[PDB]
């Protein structure tokens, strides 16, 4: 009856689960476990870069805490 | 025109602060609280002198200032600390408001073994005052001698003499 167009329904909706979800564990597996830095002004693109600059290792997401300093 | 006189190498030479931008986000409020002085009397300097080169001294002193602060937090709140910032870290847009248990904690240990406290709402916006020793810049702008104005009119204004005098016009 009426819930035979639920497979239809359903393939549609894996296809659109998997952009975000793909978009979700990529952007978690480009930036060490965490969100992609946002980065729409330029003052959060200076704390970036500076991110990139006092890591070492030319990115941003190589987090440096109270270790980095004596 | 002159020569620009840079400073040399070893006068840029200074203890870096190299800690990530979340740990200096977690702690920013302390860090506006407890640095206030040397903060502001580099960033009147600088905003007075106009001039990088002026600042130097001033500069290294925030930096000594910063890196004090950080080693007070190191030897006693050193891991509600990287409890926070981690958390802080997270977030792309890294939101205070995502992170307010661990806010807790770390203003909690900091009030207790640092007497540190955070400051409200509206308060590290105000325009503060400082006391400087240096002399004030009496031409920060390096202005050179302005041109004198042209002179100005004086006098009760008298008739025409004679009219228009305009060839044959006798008004
Ligand atoms: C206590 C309170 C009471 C006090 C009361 C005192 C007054 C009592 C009397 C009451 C009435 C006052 C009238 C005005 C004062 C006298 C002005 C005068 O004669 O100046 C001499 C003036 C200069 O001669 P001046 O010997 O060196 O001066 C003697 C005084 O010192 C002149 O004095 P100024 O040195 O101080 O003059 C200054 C300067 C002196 O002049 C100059 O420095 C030279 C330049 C003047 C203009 C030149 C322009 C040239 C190119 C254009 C030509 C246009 C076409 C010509 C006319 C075509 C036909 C319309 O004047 C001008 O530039 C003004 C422009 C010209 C107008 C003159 C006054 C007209 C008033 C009546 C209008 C009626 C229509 C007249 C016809 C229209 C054309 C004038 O003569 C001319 O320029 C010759 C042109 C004709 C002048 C008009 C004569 C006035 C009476 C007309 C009555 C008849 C009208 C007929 C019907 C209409 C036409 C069909
Ligand atoms: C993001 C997810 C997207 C998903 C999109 C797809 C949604 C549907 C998923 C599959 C649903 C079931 C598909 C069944 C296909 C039909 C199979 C069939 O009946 O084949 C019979 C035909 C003839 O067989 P024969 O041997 O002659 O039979 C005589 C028996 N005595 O035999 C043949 O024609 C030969 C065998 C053909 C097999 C075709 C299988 C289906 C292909 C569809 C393309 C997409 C598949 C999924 C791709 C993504 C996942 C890997």
């Amino acid at each position: 009856m009426w819930f035979e167009v639920l497979p239809g329904i359903a393939v549609m909706g894996v296809c659109l689960f998997i952009p975000g979800m793909a978009t979700a564990r990529i952007h978690r597996f480009s930036n060490g476990g965490r969100e992609k830095r946002v980065a729409h002004y330029s003052y959060q693109w200076y704390l970036m870069e500076r991110d990139r600059r006092v890591s070492g290792v030319n990115r941003y997401y190589v987090s440096k805490g109270l270790e980095n300093i004596d | 025109p002159g020569i620009v006189e840079l400073p040399s190498l070893e006068d840029l030479k200074v203890q870096e602060v190299k800690v990530s931008s979340s740990v200096l986000k977690a702690a920013a409020h302390h860090y506006g609280a407890q640095c206030d002085k040397p903060n502001k009397e580099f960033m009147l300097c600088r905003w007075e002198e106009k001039d990088p080169r002026r600042c130097l001294e001033e500069g290294k002193l925030v930096n000594q200032c910063a890196l004090e602060f950080f080693r007070q937090i190191k030897r006693h709140c050193a891991e509600p600390f990287t409890e926070y910032w981690t958390c802080i870290d997270y977030s792309g847009l890294q939101l205070f408001r995502r992170c307010r248990k661990e806010q807790a904690q770390f203003d909690k240990c900091v009030l207790d073994k640092l007497g540190w406290v955070r400051p409200d709402l509206g308060e590290l916006s105000k325009v503060t005052k400082v006391k400087t020793d240096r002399p004030l810049p009496e031409n920060p702008y390096h202005s050179r001698a302005r041109p004198e104005p042209n002179p100005e009119v004086e006098g009760d204004l008298k008739p025409a003499r004679h009219g228009s005098r305009l060839f044959f016009w006798t008004m």
